[PDB]
């Protein structure tokens, strides 16, 4: 039996591996949406951080 | 009511009071490409107005002893207002047509005109005569623009295949006696959605006279054949700098 507090809030032992992304189906090429012309501040697809 | 018709389509009408009806090409009108059809996923322009419209590009003299032209679509009109400049900016190109060729003369002249459409009109040599030369058609006489080409041997249409079987095309024929002019829609045919304006002529069209022009000395010698054709439902896309070639 347990009774000290860090023995009882411990994780040590977690056999699941907990995964950050999961598959989903993919069995064609993804479609194209029609999209029209942004004017916008604050969004920025084009710029990013390799 | 079948020999009288208007024709209007952008600013342009024509009118013509001997009419043989209309032919729509494999039975079907010219649409646009559809969605799932498609694959080029840039939205395309489609212009409208300014380069679906009519344009008479060139007349030919008949005479007595003409052998017949052809012209190769879109290949005509890539130089030819908007639509030629749209041709020339644009990658991608289709299109359907309607071509309204005329020719009028008089009662007591003779003669008939087949006037046909035959996709991916492929020409052939005369292989040096003796058949032993594999030579090939240049590109004035493949892609000969605006002013046509002459047909060098008719029967055979210059590709070793008979004349005598083009009516298996979509056609309409100008018997002067009859009517004085032939009107026939084309839809896009190809085996892609889109293609080249300036790379792929989609189609050829073919003005032979059949049963020879005559009339006595003394009735007007001259007759005329003019080509008008008018570019439907068009689109563009993949848009870039102009290029004639």
């Amino acid at each position: 039996g347990d009774r000290v507090a860090d023995v009882i809030e411990s994780s040590i032992g977690d056999s699941v591996s907990r995964a950050l992304t999961h598959a989903l189906p993919a069995p064609t090429g993804q479609n194209t949406q029609v999209s029209s012309h942004r004017l916008d501040t604050g969004k920025v697809p084009a710029l990013q951080a390799a | 009511s079948d020999r009288v018709a208007q024709l209007t389509i952008g600013n342009s009408t024509i009118t013509t009071q001997e009419a043989a009806n209309i032919i729509v090409g494999y039975g079907e009108w010219p649409s646009y490409c559809s969605d799932s059809d498609a694959t080029a996923v840039d939205k395309p322009t489609r212009p409208d107005v300014s380069v679906n419209r009519f344009y008479t590009l060139d007349t030919k003299l008949w005479e007595k002893s003409s052998k017949g032209w052809y012209w190769k679509f879109p290949d005509v009109l890539t130089e030819t207002g908007v639509f030629g400049q749209n041709a020339q900016f644009h990658y991608l190109y289709r299109s359907g047509f309607c071509i309204h060729v005329q020719c009028n003369a008089s009662k007591f002249h003779q003669g008939a005109l087949l006037v046909a459409v035959l996709p991916e009109y492929v020409i052939g040599t005369v292989a040096g005569g003796t058949g032993t030369e594999d030579t090939h058609p240049p590109y004035k006489q493949t892609q000969p623009g605006a002013d046509g080409f002459e047909l060098q041997h008719p029967y055979v249409l210059d590709a070793g295949i008979p004349i005598s079987q083009l009516t298996v095309c979509p056609h309409q024929w100008i018997n002067l006696r009859t009517n004085n002019c032939a009107t026939i829609i084309v839809p896009y045919i190809n085996a892609l959605p889109f293609d080249s304006a300036l790379n792929h002529c989609n189609f050829g069209l073919l003005v032979v006279p059949i049963s020879p022009l005559d009339y006595d000395q003394g009735a007007t010698p001259v007759i005329p054949i003019t080509i008008t054709l008018a570019p439907m439902c068009s689109e563009f896309a993949g848009l870039r700098q102009a290029v004639t070639q």
